[PDB]
């Protein structure tokens, strides 16, 4: 359906409003079981910020089993260094709030609190595959 | 009032700060909604990202127009209450051009592109989405087109209340 | 009180016509403990180097001038180390520098007078130096004399001999929590970075993955991913060669109480008052490198080894934790290239598993010596002259690669898979490569300077050329078609100019006809063979520190010992 190289939506609201439905009247695969994903799972992956994998032309999603699952292979396969909060501000010469720090197991972007739990009990931040990651309170 | 998405043979799309739904906040943005919650005449950094550089005098265009299907047809003005800002253009920029249409009225603001990891345009909004004569609580989509003409689209929808923080708590909490 | 040569002269003298230095004593103590007016003071007619070592040549042949200065920089020192770090003066006065380049004039700081608290106290307080004023008095010091270096090399390494010959080390008390030696080395990394500014690119290709690029697709980081712990004091400012050789700056008495067990801890998760030894790598041994970068891949073996037992539970699959191959004995690159080739198309991060070669017909254990056995192997058959992949320069006895190799393209990649996995997993071997080969594996061309290893015959005669004061276009009349035979007999003319046959040599063209033969000759004669071979090496240690820990001088120890 979606075959076009550069015509197609890249995440899930773009997705439905393209494809004449709404976030609640949908049904996506997964990309790695290929499997159905339930209400909790597109909520999810909207709320993840995640784009769709497309796939000959088809639009899928990611359950939360084979997220989960790749993200920690991806924790242990490529792992550099956890540098401190603070040593990331004085680093990249930004407040922790303009920076893109997602979680290290569901790969939802942190909002400022999080990065503020991480700052004040002093936890750091790991960088996988050359992108920063910390660690939501959900997965905490 | 193509809002139909077109990453462009650039790769062109938007990023924006997770800035969190705090009581305090002034601009926050869900991508769940894909929806830009912002407080009048505050800060909106919207952020743009490419795959390849364009060419220069890349057009970063922004067009507010309605979401609902029946409201397509004619433009947000702005607010009678508001009429240094122009009290015709809508969206505000903070060298930067601005044109309207010449048969259909429609407010386009204009910047020249500038490449940096993300072009960070800071828009600003002066009417509130519950603005009597102007909006009267009529959702917006911003329509953010990189053409020099079309080299890429992409748009979200855009709420300006009185607090951030409350609504987008509470529309995503609507949702789910 | 603005000092400059006038004060301190009217001073002197004034001292000397009551034959009483008092005046001089009570000036230098109440000045030099001030940080404001060391900022103002001596400043040209932003500051007089020349005229600061003046009046130390026409000052400090008094004892008590001295003594004063060394309490004056005492006082001076903790009041900007709780400056820099509780304040910021550097940010709203560029001119705080000066304070860093008055007192370092001081001669006596290279002297055991001020080892014992003078010197750590301002290493300490110049240690905290923010990014911008490192660079900017890096690039001061680049300038330098190589005498003058030396002795800022000297002065830190003095210190960081005494403060741990003095301090006694045991596994509970490390040097990374001793702020003398830890401020003395991280101000020891200005003069090592001074050291190479003071004193031809390769096209790099990264490999892909198999799972985890999908994630890369869903995260929507595709286009280009970043790679390396690289230092912070670069791309500040910028591979050369050095004033003082890089060997010197290698600390012996301190490498011998370090322990990299923790130091590799401390560079792999960054603990708040623990410095890291490998920040500053050149003050690490070669044991101490290679027992640094043994230990980050052994952990990244165990990664691999609990990814497989993560894919034994959830999905049930059943994964090799080792790079298990089985090469028969009668056929070492027939049977291992297509085990390699395999192994890089379907799983290409399995290669950075612990390597299992077995050879068929025969049950062993391999405890090591097998897969050392597998090595001298391959060093042997690669290297013969019958596969004529690599030609055997007798006068150097070195091993440079084939202009005339073709379809072994695979082959030259398996070399570099070997020497890939040679590093990897701790093995060491016998190659007699140029160190140009040594440098072209880490994204440098070589340039002619370095025709002096691989060609020594020709580098004599092209340098005989260069200096050669008679007219060169009416005695040789060499033109821009070189003249170069091969082994079959047949003549092999190569083009460096559209009309390198029909234009003759110059006296002013011959400098740039040097360096493009030079490019011809171990650049572009060897282009898919060293293509391949660095391909072969990058896609095995790609994740490594190697870049970062390790020079291109000191590889062809990690491999050939
Ligand atoms: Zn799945
Ligand atoms: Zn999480
Ligand atoms: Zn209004």
């Amino acid at each position: 359906m979606f075959q076009d190289p550069q015509e197609r939506p890249r995440k899930l609201p773009q997705l439905c409003t393209e494809l004449q439905t709404t976030i609640h009247d949908i049904i996506l695969e997964c990309v790695y079981c290929k499997q159905q994903l339930l209400r909790r799972e597109v909520y999810d992956f909207a709320f993840r910020d995640l784009c769709i994998v497309y796939r000959d032309g088809n639009p899928y999603a990611v359950c939360d089993k084979c997220l989960k699952f790749y993200s920690k292979i991806s924790e242990y396969r490529h792992y550099s260094y956890s540098l401190y909060g603070t040593t990331l501000e004085q680093q990249y010469n930004k407040p922790l709030s303009d920076l893109l720090i997602r979680c290290i197991n569901c790969q939802k972007p942190l909002s400022p609190e999080e990065k503020q739990r991480h700052l004040d009990k002093k936890q750091r931040f790991h960088n996988i595959r050359g992108r920063w990651t910390g660690r939501c309170m959900s997965c905490s | 009032p193509s809002q139909k998405t077109y990453q462009g043979s650039y790769g062109f799309r938007l990023g924006f700060l997770h800035s969190g739904t705090a009581k305090s906040v002034t601009c926050t943005y869900s991508p769940a909604l894909n929806k830009m919650f912002c407080q009048l005449a505050k800060t909106c950094p919207v952020q743009l990202w490419v795959d390849s550089t364009p060419p220069p005098g890349t057009r970063v265009r922004a067009m507010a127009i309605y979401k609902q299907s029946q409201h397509m047809t004619e433009v947000v003005r702005r607010c009678p209450h508001h009429e240094l800002a122009p009290p015709q253009h809508l969206i505000r920029v903070e060298r930067v051009e601005y044109l309207d249409d010449r048969n259909t009225f429609r407010h386009s603001v204009v910047v020249p592109y500038e490449p940096p990891d993300c072009t960070t345009i800071h828009y600003n909004y002066m009417c509130n989405s519950s603005c009597m004569g102007g909006m009267n609580r009529r959702p917006i989509l911003t329509i953010i087109t990189l053409e020099d003409n079309l080299l890429g689209r992409n748009s979200f929808e855009v709420r300006v209340c009185a607090c951030p923080g409350r609504d987008r708590r509470t529309e995503e909490e609507n949702l789910r | 009180t603005y000092l400059t040569e006038e004060k301190v002269y009217e001073i002197l003298e004034l001292c000397r016509e009551r034959e009483d230095y008092s005046p001089l004593i009570r000036v230098i103590g109440r000045v030099f403990s001030s940080a404001e007016a060391l900022v103002q003071s001596f400043r040209k007619v932003s500051v007089d180097i020349d005229a600061i070592r003046r009046v130390y040549t026409r000052l400090l042949s008094n004892e008590k001038i001295e003594t004063a200065f060394l309490n004056a920089l005492v006082y001076l020192s903790p009041n900007v180390e709780c400056d820099l770090t509780y304040h910021n003066v550097y940010s709203r006065d560029p001119n705080y520098l000066n304070l860093f380049i008055i007192v370092m004039e001081n001669r006596n700081l290279h002297s055991p007078e001020y080892l014992e608290m003078a010197l750590p106290l301002f290493c300490k307080a110049m240690s905290k130096l923010p990014l911008a004023a490192q660079g900017k008095l890096i690039r001061l010091w680049s300038k330098y004399n190589a005498d003058q270096i030396r002795r800022m090399m000297e002065t830190f390494q003095q210190l960081i001999t005494y403060k741990v010959i003095s301090n006694e080390f045991n596994s509970r008390n490390l040097v990374n929590d001793d702020d003398a030696i830890v401020a003395a080395s991280k101000c020891l990394k200005m003069v090592y970075y001074a050291n190479v500014v003071g004193g031809e690119e390769d096209d790099e290709e990264p490999i892909p993955e198999s799972s985890e690029l999908t994630l890369q697709e869903l995260l929507g980081e595709e286009r280009r991913n970043k790679k390396g712990p690289r230092v912070d004091p670069l791309e500040t400012e910028l591979c050369r060669k050095p004033l003082i050789p890089f060997e010197e700056f290698i600390n012996e008495p301190l490498n011998e109480v370090l322990e990299m067990d923790k130091d590799y801890t401390f560079f792999k998760v960054e603990t708040e008052n623990k410095f890291s030894f490998m920040t500053c790598p050149f003050i690490l041994n070669a044991v101490t490198k290679n027992l640094g970068l043994y230990y980050d891949n052994r952990i990244r073996m165990y990664s691999e080894r609990r990814i497989t037992v993560l894919y034994s539970l959830v999905q049930g699959q059943q994964l090799n934790p080792y790079l298990r191959l089985k090469v028969r004995r009668d056929h070492i690159i027939d049977d291992a290239l297509v085990r390699l080739e395999m192994i890089a198309m379907e799983n290409p991060a399995d290669l950075k598993k612990q390597l299992y070669v077995e050879f068929e017909g025969e049950q062993g254990v391999d405890e090591g010596g097998v897969s050392k056995e597998f090595f001298q192997l391959v060093v042997e058959e690669i290297f013969n002259p019958d596969i004529g992949m690599f030609t055997y320069d007798e006068s150097t006895k070195l091993f440079w690669f084939n202009p005339s190799s073709f379809e072994t393209e695979g082959q030259f990649t398996l070399i570099g898979i070997v020497l890939g996995l040679a590093i990897y997993n701790n093995c060491i071997l016998d190659v007699h490569f140029p160190m140009v080969v040594y440098r072209k594996l880490m994204g440098k061309k070589g340039t002619f300077r370095d025709l002096g290893d691989s060609h020594p015959v020709l580098y004599q005669s092209l340098k005989d050329l260069l200096e050669y004061e008679g007219n060169v276009e009416d005695d040789m009349m060499i033109t821009f078609q070189i003249s170069q035979t091969d082994l079959f007999g047949n003549p092999m003319m190569y083009d460096l100019k559209e009309n390198g046959d029909k234009i003759p040599i110059t006296n002013e063209n011959r400098k740039e006809f040097v360096n493009l033969y030079s490019d011809y000759i171990l650049n572009k004669s060897v282009e898919k063979q060293f293509k391949a071979f660095r391909r072969g090496f990058h896609m095995v240690t790609n994740e490594s520190p190697l870049k970062y820990l390790f020079r291109p001088e000191e590889i062809e120890l990690l491999i050939c010992g």
